[PDB]
RNA sequence: ACCUCGGAGCAGAACCCAACCUCCGAGCAGUACAUGCUAAGACUUCACCAGUCAAAGCGAACCUCAAUUGAUCCA
């Protein structure tokens, strides 16, 4: 449960909610998986690796879609 | 041996008696205009139009809509003229056009377009996005009223729906506002429809409003049989379409088989099918106005998902088939050890028996 | 080759086998190709990696090898880095 | 009439590459891709191999 | 094939295991004269020690 | 057990029937080949312009032929504004139209392929340019093969 | 101390780079401009 | 005598390599020719020495077409423009119809 | 007299096909300096050796030619 995990300070808490809202289930709690290797072993190091990645960076087709949503803007251009 | 042809010769009725009197192509773009013509030719032989092109019926598709207006094509041409030959009097638009600093107001091109010609490419633009094809089953209308709509977002901002843009959702969480010009004693039918986005039946889609027996211009006041849904597209899903669909109806029509409760926030009870909807009521209304959209995921989209339907958000992804990688030889000539890293399954080590 | 040694008795090894080709325990033999450093000015780069690569030999050949190298060579070898480790075995091989 | 030449790194990264070029030219500058800084630097003729 | 000696009881472990054990448990063969160096421990099953 | 929600059955394989829809996910197929001739047919919409000699056409089409889109000086609300419907004027004019047009259907990239005489024409260069300026990129981007 | 001897002489020649690319551009252009006066003679 | 020398060299084995209606997988050889005899359609790669490799996994289909050059083929360009009104050139054009899609979406999580 | 390589006929239409058979050539030249790396799938001169094409990807940019050639060891 990603909102009450003490060991997370406040405002990486909040920047990792808005960050990976993506894998984030509706009960509220991260979900991180790992399928990299058969050893489970790896498999869990991997997974607390990717928490750690994750707090540490909260502690510091993309033209595509600008390009829509330029188009989008021009279309959005008109005022009452 | 030889097999005769099973029709003419495509350069056969030219003649090659003496090859300096014919006129010729000087030019590629004739030829290319020839080429081009003899290729949308039918021709007796195989063609890659033959594999490739859509095999349609030649059914003729139906025409559904509204008979056309008549308009008087003699006073027509008249005033056209008139206008040209006046604006050929403008001594200025000849100074505009040599000097090339000429311009050309583009929004009363576009009101008069949608006057004139509007209705025919809005027509073909829903044939191609294949509304016809899928909301309809083939049969086609020209949609002979203008459907102006658009989303009130911010408060002084519009996002409309024209004929095909992308809506977020975000834009189309509430109601948008609908106006089409009209007479007063003409009753109406406007319907909102998600094509893709049924997430178990790949035939059926979801129905997002239904608002019935409209009076007139004004969209405040007929029954509301089905409350709006905003659209939810699954994420990893595509692009979904969205059907705005008008209706002239000239006597009132009761809808109690497809009157959608208070609120329904049940995809089950959601489900419709226009091609049923008109089935059932075709001697009743006929299609007039059509507007469509295209829609993607979004945050607001799961708050609709989560809070809105009590649902957990379905998540799709879009995976390729896996590679060829053919049999496997136990000698394999001239293939490298890339070739049995092609045939391992683990990137770790196996030690077997040890 | 030398079937029956003078001394012991024993078939020989040709060592012009032994240090041209490397045999994976698997039955498979590994060479280079030939003319991989020559002429490279003349070469173009597709056949340069061409003959860079590293290449397997055929049924006939890797017999020929078999036969004319001992049974030590066809041994199981436990390196400490061996970058053949993975090659050294035959995965999801249907006859 | 041509030569295959020998031309070296102005990276110092000791990188270097052979081509042909006109026995009656002068030595060669070119600007060619080095792997080692992994971006285009000059080349200048430091050796002739032999006669093409 | 450590856990197998040990549930069969070739290898006992309230002893400190070395080579000796190993090799009197006959769970490796060791050859000095073939180039052999010892034993590694890979992890193979480390998910059910 | 917990009751599942009717509303829950999903299908394990979604049915996604826009025929947008791949090609705005970047990942449908672009009919590549046809080296030896021209045009190339490897897009999925084609920006086509024909300048006959009273009239300036210009179509938006899909790779199978289909028209998406089309703006001429054969129409009225175009020749109303027009001196004459064969100008640079007449193009910048059928251009800005049709950017438009593009904007509203949203056809955002699209191939142009022109002749060297035309790509030099001083036309098809206030063509490009209103184009460009109204919104739409004439060039489409890559397609995601893997 | 080999390494860093190694690095150390390839950021110098790397810091050096920039104005032998554009001298040497310059250079090539001033050829091409003896070999268009040379061929107008 | 016999001053002719030279001419022993063997056959090139070209020509075609998948006839019509085989399924090809994407980068097989198509055909092989030392002239454009057969010309590359759809899903039809040419490889330098104008050969014809299946950019797509399907069936191959042989089909007659028109040609328009391109406006810089020089050569081709001169005997278009030499070419009498009404008259149309075709050519033999190989493709290559896709069999699978490009591929599906499906459910992954359920959040 | 010839010995290696390529093109045309013999060998008319998938492939292949000989003669101290009939003709013509080759033992380079020019451009470039990403002519960088890597990697699915294939072709193959009837074996092998050798040779040929190439999707995608990384990184950049925004080759012509028909043959035009020589293995291992060793230096
Ligand atoms: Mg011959
Ligand atoms: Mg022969
Ligand atoms: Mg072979
Ligand atoms: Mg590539």
């Amino acid at each position: 449960h990603l909102a009450t995990a003490e060991w997370i300070a406040e405002p990486v808490r909040q920047k990792i909610a808005i960050t990976h809202k993506n894998k984030i289930n509706r009960l509220g709690e991260l979900i991180l998986t790992s399928e990299s290797s058969r050893y489970q072993f790896r498999n869990l190091a991997d997974c607390l690796q990717k928490i750690r990645d994750m707090i540490t960076e909260a502690s510091q087709k993309l033209h595509r879609i600008r390009i829509e949503n330029m188009n989008r803007e021009r279309l959005r251009q008109k005022r009452i | 041996r030889r097999t005769p042809p099973l029709g003419p010769m495509p350069n056969s009725d030219i003649d090659l008696s003496n090859l300096e009197r014919l006129e010729k192509y000087r030019s590629f773009d004739r030829y290319r205009r020839r080429a081009e013509q003899e290729a949308q030719a039918p021709h007796w032989w195989r063609t890659y139009r033959e594999y490739f092109g859509e095999k349609t019926d030649p059914k003729e598709k139906i025409d559904i809509g509204l008979p056309p207006p008549k308009v008087s094509r003699t006073q027509q041409l008249l005033e056209r003229k008139q206008a040209i030959q006046e604006l050929r009097a403008n001594v200025e638009e000849e100074r505009a056009a040599r000097l090339r600093t000429a311009s050309v107001p583009l929004d009363a091109v576009r009101a008069e377009w949608e006057r004139t010609c509007g209705p025919y490419h809005k027509q073909r633009l829903a044939e191609y996005y294949g509304l016809y094809r899928d909301l309809f089953h083939g049969a086609t209308f020209v949609p002979r009223v203008p459907l102006h709509v658009a989303y009130a977002v911010g408060e002084d901002d519009l996002m409309p729906v024209y004929c095909g843009n992308e809506v977020t959702p975000t834009e189309a969480a509430q109601a948008p506002e609908v106006t089409y010009e009209a007479e007063e004693g003409s009753l109406w039918t406007l319907l909102l429809t998600s094509l893709d986005g049924h997430l178990l039946e790949p035939d059926a889609e979801y129905l997002h409003w239904l608002l019935t027996n409209i009076p007139g211009n004004r969209v405040a006041e007929g029954q509301v049989t089905c409350p709006y849904l905003p659209p939810f597209p699954a994420r990893g899903s595509g692009i979904h379409r969205l059907a705005f669909l008008l209706f002239k109806q000239d006597q009132p029509i009761d809808f109690s088989e497809d009157a959608r409760p208070s609120p329904c926030y049940q995809l089950a009870q959601r489900t419709f099918r226009t091609f049923d909807f008109y089935k059932k009521h075709q001697e009743t209304m006929t299609p007039a106005g059509l507007s469509f959209f295209q829609c993607r995921w979004d945050d607001s989209v799961t708050y609709i998902f989560h809070q809105l339907l009590d649902m957990r958000e379905p998540v799709f992804e879009f995976v390729r088939p896996p590679p060829y990688h053919p049999k496997q030889k136990r000698f394999p000539h001239r293939q490298p050890l890339r070739y049995l890293d092609r045939y391992r399954d683990s990137h770790e080590p196996t030690y077997g028996i040890y | 080759l030398t079937y029956f040694s003078a001394r012991k008795g024993k078939r020989k090894t040709v060592k012009a086998v032994i240090d041209r080709f490397l045999r994976l325990h698997c039955g498979l033999w590994v060479r280079r190709k030939a003319g991989y450093k020559k002429k490279l000015w003349k070469k173009t780069p597709a056949r340069k990696k061409r003959l860079r690569e590293f290449v397997f030999c055929n049924k006939t050949q890797s017999k020929l090898l078999d036969k004319m190298t001992t049974s030590f060579w066809k041994r199981r070898n436990w390196y400490v880095d061996d970058p053949y480790q993975k090659y050294h075995d035959r995965t999801n091989l249907k006859v | 009439k041509n030569i295959l030449v020998r031309m070296v790194s102005e990276a110092g990264t000791g990188f270097c590459f052979n081509t042909k070029r006109n026995r009656l030219r002068e030595k060669l500058t070119l600007l060619h891709y080095d792997p080692v800084v992994k971006q285009r630097v000059l080349f200048v003729e430091k050796k002739k191999i032999r006669s093409l | 094939r450590l856990q197998y000696l040990i549930d069969l009881g070739r290898v006992d472990p309230s002893q400190p295991i070395d080579l000796t054990q190993l090799v009197n448990g006959r769970g490796v063969t060791i050859q000095p004269l073939k180039r052999d160096y010892g034993v590694q421990l890979v992890e193979e099953g480390a998910d059910t020690f | 057990e917990v009751d599942p929600v009717e509303n829950e059955a999903v299908a394990p394989e979604f049915t996604n029937r826009n025929p947008r829809n791949l090609e705005l996910l970047s990942v449908a197929r672009k009919e590549r080949g046809w080296r030896t001739v021209f045009p190339s047919r490897e897009f999925w919409h084609r920006l086509r312009v024909i300048r006959t000699q009273h009239h300036v056409e210009a179509l938006v089409e899909h790779q199978n032929g289909k028209v998406v889109v089309s703006a001429s000086t054969r129409e009225w609300a175009i020749k109303k504004h027009l001196y004459s419907t064969r100008n640079v004027v007449a193009c910048e004019s059928i251009g800005r139209v049709l950017a438009q047009r593009c904007l509203e259907a949203g056809i955002n990239f699209m191939v142009y392929q022109p002749t060297p005489w035309e790509a030099a024409s001083d036309s098809m260069k206030r063509l490009q340019s209103a184009m460009t300026e109204g919104g739409v990129v004439l060039r489409e981007p890559q397609r995601i093969y893997e | 101390q080999k390494r860093r001897e190694r690095e150390q002489h390839i950021a110098e020649c790397m810091a050096k780079m920039p104005q032998m690319i554009v001298n040497w551009q310059q250079q090539q252009r001033e050829n091409w401009e003896k070999a268009q006066a040379d061929k107008e003679r | 005598s016999s001053k002719n020398l030279g001419g022993k060299s063997s056959g090139r084995r070209q020509g075609i390599k998948k006839m019509e209606g085989h399924y090809v997988h994407a980068g097989n050889i198509i055909a092989t020719q030392r002239h454009f005899r057969w010309h590359p359609g759809a899903h039809v790669g040419v490889g330098k020495n104008k050969c014809l490799y299946a950019l797509e996994e399907g069936i191959v289909r042989y089909t007659k077409e028109v040609y328009v050059p391109h406006p810089r083929n020089t050569e081709a360009v001169d005997l278009i423009t030499r070419l009498p009104k009404g008259a149309v050139l075709y050519k033999t054009f190989v493709h290559v119809v896709p069999a699978k899609p490009e591929g599906t979406f499906k459910l992954v999580a359920m959040l």
